[PDB]
RNA sequence: CCCGGCGAGGGGAGUGAAAAAGAACCUGAAACCGUGUACGUACAAGCAGUGGGAGCACGCUUAGGCGUGUGACUGCGUACC
RNA sequence: GUGAAGAGGGAAACAACCCAGACCGCCAGCUAAGGUCCCAAAGUCAUGGUUAAGUGGGAAACGCGGAAGAUGUAACGGGGCUAAACCAUGCACCGAAGCUGCGGCAGCGACGCUUAUGCGUUGUUGGGUAGGGGAGCGUUCUGUAAGCCUGCGAAGGUGUGCUGUGAGGCAUGCUGGAGGUAUCAGAAGUGCGAAUGCUGACAUAAGUAACGAUAAAGCGGGUGAAAAGCCC
RNA sequence: UGAACUCGCUGUGAAGAUGCAGUGUACCCGCGGCAAG
């Protein structure tokens, strides 16, 4: 029981009952979200996609976090060219818990 | 009017020392030497950020090629069969499936061979 | 999400036996090194030794095309006044046949502690008999 | 139970006395006394005086039965250093650092 | 800087930087690359500018109701207590008493208090006018301010 | 004849590792007086091999 | 009061808000030298770090990771004006 | 045409050769030069051929030879390759910070409109030395300010969690003990990493040289805690 | 005395490499010496 699906430009493989961190979504922190673009579903038997996004497979998740990642410092430094540049980054992350998997 | 810079110097030196924290020898104690380490460490981090993409890409390439040759087919043939069968699973997921579920990878290689033939 | 990486503690390494009779030196060493490095398994990690153990037998039966049987020269330096010594493939076979393939594998494999570990994984024997049958080294066809 | 005893502004050097300190670090008083007595160092007697002071402090200011005492925490650290001027050849002057060390001994029953 | 121009050490042969005197800015017991001088910081403002600014301040105070116009504002005796009572009756704390003519009684009464300050119409500054929470005027003070502003 | 650069405290510790002294760990007890003394050395009071030798 | 050498110095007692306010005395930081904890280190070469990264020692709700330290290993990497 | 003033990928390592011009982030795809036996990512790809030379992987007149140099193989990077060497064709894969897919910042000209500002927008640009222009952060003090915080705890010091493209800001665990200061303006001896820059402290060599004419000290007794150096 | 977790050879390089790429070698730490760098 594990499903592979494309959510935010990258494909995630998740098993039932776990949580996944992905790109930010326009969904409330306490809202249910649906993923019908399920690229693959696997169980004791194997079902594969002849066409992307299966036919009826769907993943239901519940949003838990709408946070920001750990601080990453970008520093550019040019040797003997008199240049140092500093920048900070905290990529937004959405953490969800996969509550349901269809067939 | 005197403007003493002791507090500002202390703050900046402490920040640089914290950034350099964890290094070996004087690189973690001397500000004049630690400061250079922080900049070089950040440059290495910036380069390795890009390097991570290629490293993981080639790792997945190696994993999938190894699995395919274990089942008796080249990686290029495997990818061509997947494309012909319209399989959009990426290299990372292919490698992960090969590692975890051997039956899923067996089905993948079977479909790739069927598409090729 | 987070990348999976092979954990060295939970790694299963198979055992194989390879006969080098009528085998090209470089081509055989290539397969041996690939097996040692684990590029035949779906669990290989660059920082983890995942390959299998290979036992080479009949190391004195290797074959080289062309005049490499005698024109091949192995040089080595002892770090002394004039200690540079050259010995051809015939001399290497006469003295001990394992060293030619061992040097081939060492130069084929990457350098470093992991490279030395995978080189140690390899076990060479000039004769056709080995005392490692306890590991069930199924013969590898290649 | 601490019964700490420290001797400060010692004539000897911290580098020289650390050897004696490590010699008895973690040993019992009965062995340490004789070890310091038969040790061939000025730091030996310097640390023996501090050890005797610590044992006496434990006996008087705190519980008796000094027999079951072990030197748990013994250490030495540099203190104020005096500066002197010494002439040399060609009229040069060099600075001589008279070093002093504080020796701390903490001995406990447990 | 008190001292002498003697070179601390010979310029050549020594393993130390080039020095000419102990008074140099990068030396001790003397230095300061740019020593300050006693200078006048007064900034000239045109008479028209000053009058316009005063008119603007008065208009702003009128709009914000910070200026209160009243009749004769005098104290019977130079008593700070009487002045305090006469201000507490109208519930005023931070006030500028702008009066047409300066009277010793009121001046003495308000001198001790710091929240209440007395001044003549001629002796008024925009800084004080804006700073004070309220300004209380007299008829003569208003008329003379008007005729002076023109 | 002189250092091209100052060594490290790590290298100083490596050099000084062998500078540590050694404990005798060979205390001997007099058979008669029962007092601790170095082996083959007379006691502080002047006893050696049970029999006094200094007589002072 | 006690040790120490009718020393210096320190542990007790008292003063005092404070004695790591004790005359070397307000506040007391870095370079430098140590103590204790945990890890890595005696088969591995290099501007000494970095991306990845298992193991080990500490706590958490959950029984999987998450937080810190160490970090074997792996690809890249010949300081600053 | 490139470096200077451009990082990246190939040539192993080499500014000037080749491909390619980094606004920032994403564990996505594609390709250029260059590669696909492996080290080290990818064809032990196919078809028609040459090569017997380690040529490939240094050199001419002449008939593979001509072709010998000095620390160590050292004129393919190496292992090694008789096809893993070279000519022609095709189909595939790898291949960069280059392009594309998603998200974030800003200038420029416009039109549909807000009109001292948002933009349902539109296209583009944002490597950068000297230099030119514009927009901001840190601190002393003055007016604001005899206002406000403040011994139920200021500043400095010492760690942590957030916050902005950033100088830094915010609150807090412990020492501290009575000072600090909102917002907007005014002036700087206003921000240090090098100038064989100066002052004070501490590493380093290192517990190493050395302990200062090679006239020479010892023993019994005395004081003293300590006696070879003090006294008889 | 910029800092070092401070080995040799080949080629490169501001043109004489402990640190660049390849290559071989090397248990960690002291003491008495020579002085090629």
């Amino acid at each position: 029981m594990y499903a592979v699906f494309q959510s935010g430009g990258k494909q995630h493989r998740v098993s039932e009952g776990q949580t996944v961190r992905l790109e930010k979504l326009d969904i409330a922190t306490g809202e249910t979200v649906e993923f019908a673009e399920v690229l693959m579903i696997a169980n004791g038997e194997e079902v594969k996609i002849g066409v992307p996004f299966v036919d009826g497979g769907v993943i239901k998740a519940e949003v838990v976090a709408h946070g920001r990642g750990e601080k990453v410092k970008i520093v550019k430094f040019r040797r003997r060219k008199h240049y140092r540049k500093q920048q900070g980054h905290r990529q937004w992350f959405t953490d969800v818990k996969i509550t349901g998997i269809s067939a | 009017a005197r403007v003493k810079r002791g507090v500002i110097a202390r703050a900046r030196h402490k920040k640089i020392l914290k950034q350099a924290k964890g290094y070996y020898g004087a690189r973690s104690r001397v500000y004049r030497v630690a400061f250079q380490a922080v900049i070089k460490a950040g440059q290495y981090a910036y380069r390795d950020r890009r390097q991570r993409k290629r490293q993981f890409r080639q790792l997945w390439i190696a994993r999938i090629n190894a699995a395919a040759r274990q089942n008796g087919i080249s990686y290029s043939k495997f990818i061509n069969g997947l494309k012909k069968a319209s399989v959009e699973i990426d290299r990372k997921i292919l490698a992960d499936i090969a590692v975890f579920d051997k039956v899923a990878f067996t089905a993948l290689v079977e479909k790739a061979k069927a598409a090729l033939a | 999400m987070k990348t999976f990486t092979a954990k060295p503690e939970t790694v299963k390494r198979d055992w194989y036996v390879v006969d080098a009779t009528g085998k090209t030196l470089g081509r055989l060493a290539t397969e041996l090194a690939r097996r040692l490095r684990g590029k035949h398994k779906a669990e290989y990690t660059p920082h983890v030794d995942t390959g299998d153990y290979i036992i080479v037998l009949n190391a004195d039966k290797v074959a080289v095309t062309g005049n490499k049987r005698t024109d091949k020269v192995y040089y080595h330096h002892t770090g002394h006044i004039g200690g540079i010594k050259q010995a051809t493939f015939e001399e290497m076979i006469a003295r001990r046949p394992e060293r030619v393939i061992e040097i081939a594998v060492k130069g084929m494999l990457p350098k470093g502690p992991l490279g030395r570990a995978m080189f140690r994984k390899l076990k060479v024997y000039a004769g056709n008999e080995h005392n490692h049958a306890a590991q069930q080294p199924q013969v590898l066809d290649i | 139970m601490e019964t700490i005893a420290k001797h400060r502004h010692a004539r000897s050097s911290a580098q020289k006395v650390r050897l004696v300190a490590d010699l008895i670090r973690g040993k019992k008083v009965s062995q340490a006394l004789d070890i310091l007595t038969y040790t061939n160092k000025k730091a030996a007697v310097l640390v023996k005086k501090v050890l005797e002071s610590a044992i006496a402090n434990a006996e008087h200011n705190d519980g008796a039965d000094i027999d079951d005492l072990k030197v748990t925490k013994i250490f030495v650290d540099e203190g104020p250093s005096m500066k002197r001027i010494m002439p040399r050849a060609k009229g040069r002057a060099d600075r001589i650092l008279k070093r002093t060390s504080h020796i701390t001994v903490v001995v406990s029953d447990r | 800087v008190t001292g002498s121009g003697k070179k601390p050490w010979r310029q050549k042969g020594t393993g130390r930087a080039r020095s000419g005197s102990i008074k140099s800015p990068i030396w001790r017991s003397g230095g300061v690359t740019f020593a300050a001088r006693p200078q006048d910081h007064s900034q000239k403002v045109n008479k028209k500018m000053y009058r316009g600014a005063l008119k603007s301040i008065l208009s702003e105070l009128v709009r914000q109701d910070r200026l209160i116009v009243v009749e004769k504002f005098s104290v019977e005796a130079p008593k700070t207590k009487l002045l305090a009572q006469k201000l507490k009756d109208m519930a005023l704390e931070d006030v500028l008493i702008i009066t047409g003519e300066l009277d010793e009684n009121l001046f003495l009464a308000a001198r001790n208090l710091h929240k209440v300050d007395v001044r003549d119409a001629t002796g008024i500054d925009p800084v004080s006018l804006i700073a004070f929470d309220k300004v209380v005027m007299t008829a003569d003070a208003v008329k003379q301010v008007e005729e002076m502003l023109a | 004849a002189v250092q091209q650069n100052k060594p490290t405290r790590s290298k100083r510790g490596m050099r000084r590792s062998h500078d540590a002294l050694t404990a005798v760990t060979s205390l001997s007890v007099d058979k008669t007086s029962g007092e601790k003394h170095l082996r083959h050395h007379i006691t502080a009071d002047g006893y050696y091999r049970g029999r006094k030798v200094i007589a002072k």
